[PDB]
DNA sequence: CAGTGCCT
DNA sequence: AGGCACTGGC
């Protein structure tokens, strides 16, 4: 086994230069450093540690010293250079598992400032590693009285980067240490430093081959990015812009601009007693001015102020249809009277409450809906085109949005998606959810070779939630709700258990009740609130007591105020669980989580073992993973029918791998974009 | 004896007036504005038959004073045959709205 | 940073 | 429930 990081001039995304490396081998106990000019020798030490059936640990090396060294090796060398996964470890990725409770910066990519909780050290060390080195080389330079550029600390190679090298194959290698020395995922009896990596990957906890087959891949899809019609987009900005422009328009017409104090620096005080007003607008008291110039010897003063004379400095205002205080404060003057604040004073103005407003002027009623549009289309404006990370600004000179994916991002196994958030897409079902949603897929990619436009296959665990809820309950009714779920109707079934009326206020409450959700939502769709809320999640329990009993058991396996602050996953990991009452959702997630996530690995791998070739000079393209379901670009019909009935066998593989109590099935659908993919 | 203004009676009470026309931007709001409020009603009482003080309150009557690029309360503009003569800022005291008055009237 | 909304 | 991210306002 070895360690190993590499510096090179830039992202995986445009890299050319390989500045150099660094490598400790444990069956030497030493450190070597490769230079710019070493590179060739680097890698034949990466190859020579393959052929012995060794492993190689990078921290990230998953998403960037692999691929990047494959690039690398390509340009520089015309070498052809392909660590296997297989003999590949990345500390990242078992810090993400291991520490689940934990935030990171994800690389320098996030402030540290703003990640919630605290962060592991050696991982904090290495992702701060860039900003530290650039920070130097600054003090360096302004200190020969030399400018500073954007980024240059990584044009050129030099001693101060090969340092900071050296240290991050310490650090990385203490960080491996610390995580191999965690006995519930790596056996006590095992020197896991001195073995093969047949031997790594099948003595270690299920978990950690996952973990890394799961990085592999999803490294391998943000690569690949997802086929995006900027010309649409576009168009529809140009669209939404102009509707946001009318709306703005009418808006103003109702609502005229006004005035607010502003820029006031001292107190007001009651000019009898001198006592401070506070609640009064600040003031000010000019220093300077009379009603005459200074006389010498008096003409008049043009000036407008008059020392000692104070006045309220104001702004004037116009009505932003995007302010909640605007809203807020024009509505109240319409006799709107707030009957819910925030734990800060302000009255809550969201899309509900706007929905419940009653006030007698007929227009401003009407305007009341303009408001409403107006804060969607800019919520589609702010994802589509100006917002930090629109869509438009991330598509690439390939014509692909390539967005961020951290694997394990979620306490519960499921993977974050960002920069941008492909996860967050508008569906069909919600405005302009119809353009978004076709503005990304396969059909906007043409064949390298033949310039013909692939084809997408969408593919989704069918309720996956309700039959992972199935399989923890069939140790107290024997598969009775699997059974229901796979035969009969386990939704007109819920609405008899819970007195509710229609089929589909229970097809709605059961979804409730898995992702969680108050009273309040849950009794909203019995006309009352939280009130028969309360009444009705209960008659539901009561009804079907295995429930109950799951809920139970889970009680009484973390509290005895606990007795274990983690349940364990389906492939044994630790799932950390922030609160009592939320147990039975992060079991129900995880287990949907774990099995997507199997699920997707193999499903790739059983395409891969076909012939198929994975990538848009091949047959088959991973273009997202939005928790359970995947959309994968082919490059024929016949191979989306392929990859769709793959994934199908796939998702019966993991079924019976976890030996799981209900059935689990998938559903796919072939086309040219998402919006018709699901 | 004052003119309370609206955005819609300001073009015809003030510009279209014969007469020097003291009009003064106000709001409730304003710990200023209540200060010279009392001084302008005796200046009301003092100066009849040479001028006229009317009131502009600028939260009923918005239209306005963003026309006159207003930037402070209690703005106090004194107009002559439809423009602006002079424009003081601030709650004066009732010896120096005089000035003001009897310099510019 | 507060208040919200988009997704599974 | 688990996430990301936009806009307004200090
Ligand atoms: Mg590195």
């Amino acid at each position: 086994m070895i360690v190993s990081d590499i510096e090179a001039n830039a992202l995986l995304e445009s890299v050319t230069k390989f500045h150099c490396g660094v490598i400790y081998d444990y069956s030497t106990a030493e450190y070597v450093s490769y230079r710019p000019s070493d590179f060739g020798a680097y890698l034949d030490a990466l190859e020579a540690e393959v052929a012995r059936g060794g492993l190689i640990v990078f921290h990230n090396g998953h998403k960037y010293d692999v691929p990047a060294l494959t690039k690398l090796a390509k340009l520089q060398l015309n070498r052809e250079f392909h660590l296997p996964r297989e003999n590949c470890i990345d500390t990242l990725v078992l810090s993400r598992l291991i520490h689940s409770n934990l935030k990171d910066t994800d690389m320098g990519l996030l402030r540290s400032g703003k990640l919630p909780g605290a962060l592991e050290a050696w991982g904090y060390r290495l992702g701060e590693m860039k900003g530290e080195y650039k920070d130097d080389f600054k003090r360096m330079l302004e200190e020969q009285g030399e400018e500073y550029v954007d980024g240059m600390e990584w044009w050129n190679f030099n001693e101060e980067m090969m340092d900071y090298n050296v240290q991050d194959v310490v650090v990385t290698k203490a960080l491996l240490e610390k995580l191999l020395s965690d006995k519930h995922y790596f056996p006590p009896e095992i020197d896991f430093t001195d073995v093969g990596y047949t031997t790594f990957w099948s003595e270690s906890l299920e978990a950690v081959d996952i973990e890394h087959r799961a990085a592999w891949l999803l490294a391998k899809q943000e690569r690949n990015g997802f086929p995006f019609d900027t010309k649409a987009i576009e168009e529809l900005y140009v669209e939404l812009a102009a509707r946001r422009s009318e709306l703005l328009r009418k808006l103003t017409e109702t609502f005229g601009s006004w005035y607010q104090p502003k820029g006031g620096t001292e107190m007001f005080c009651h000019p009898r007693t001198g006592k401070p007003l506070p609640k009064y607008p600040r003031i000010k008291t000019p220093k300077v001015g009379g009603i005459f110039k200074k006389p010498k010897n008096c003409e008049l003063d043009t000036r407008e102020y008059v020392a000692g004379a104070p006045y309220t400095p104001v702004e004037h205002v116009v009505f932003n249809p995007s302010s909640r205080d605007h809203i807020q404060k024009k509505l109240q003057e319409a006799g709107w009277v707030p009957t819910k604040y925030t734990d800060k004073g302000a009255p809550v103005v969201d899309d509900e409450v706007l929905e419940g407003v009653r006030v007698d002027d007929p227009e401003k009623q009407a305007a009341i809906d303009l408001i409403k549009e107006y804060l969607m289309i800019q919520k589609r404006i702010g994802q589509s085109a100006e917002g930090d990370k629109a869509w438009l600004r991330y598509v690439a000179e390939d014509g692909k949005i390539h967005g961020s994916v951290n694997p394990n991002g979620a306490v519960t196994g499921r993977a974050t998606h960002a920069f941008p958030n492909l996860a967050q897409i508008p569906g069909v079902r919600s405005p302009y959810g119809e353009q978004c949603r076709a503005a990304f897929g396969a059909e906007h990619h043409l064949d390298g070779i033949t310039g013909k436009p692939w084809v997408q296959a969408g593919i989704d665990a069918s309720g996956l939630e309700l039959r992972c809820l199935a399989h923890f309950m069939a140790r107290f009714d024997n598969g009775e709700y699997a059974h229901e779920i796979l035969n009969g109707d386990i939704h007109t079934k819920n609405q008899i258990a819970a007195e509710l009326p229609t089929r589909d206020n229970a097809k709605t409450f059961i979804y409730g009740f898995l992702y969680g959700a108050g009273d309040e939502k849950i009794g909203q769709i019995v006309g009352a609130g939280k009130e028969r809320g309360k009444e009705l999640k209960k008659k539901f329990l009561e009804n079907t007591p295995a429930i109950a009993a799951l809920r139970e058991s889970i009680q009484q396996t973390l509290v005895e105020k606990w007795k274990r602050r983690w349940i364990k996953g389906l492939d044994g990991r630790k799932v950390h669980v922030r609160s009592p009452h939320a147990a039975l959702n992060t079991l129900l997630q995880s287990a949907g989580a774990l099995i997507c996530k199997l699920w997707i690995i193999k499903t790739e791998e059983m395409l891969v073992e076909k012939g198929l070739k994975h990538g848009w000079d091949g047959d088959f393209a991973y273009m997202a993973w939005v928790h359970d379901e995947i959309q994968v670009g082919c490059r024929t019909e016949e191979i989306a029918q392929v990859v769709i009935e793959t994934a199908q066998e796939a998702m019966r593989w993991v079924g019976d791998h976890w030996n799981f109590r209900c059935l689990l099935d998938t559903e796919g659908k072939m086309g040219p974009n998402w919006a018709i993919c699901h | 004896k004052i003119i309370h203004l609206t955005d819609d009676s300001f073009d015809t009470d003030v510009l279209k007036a014969d007469g020097a026309i003291l009009v003064d931007f106000w709001a409730e709001w304003c710990g200023p504005c209540k200060m010279i409020a009392p001084i302008l009603d005796e200046i009301a009482d003092e100066y009849q038959g040479k001028l006229t003080v009317a009131k502009l309150n600028i939260d009923q009557n918005p239209g306005t004073a963003p026309k006159y690029g207003i930037r402070g309360i209690p703005t106090l503009l004194l107009f002559k045959n439809g423009e602006v003569a002079a424009t003081k800022v601030g709650a004066l005291s009732k010896g120096q709205l005089k000035e003001f008055l009897d310099a510019n009237l």
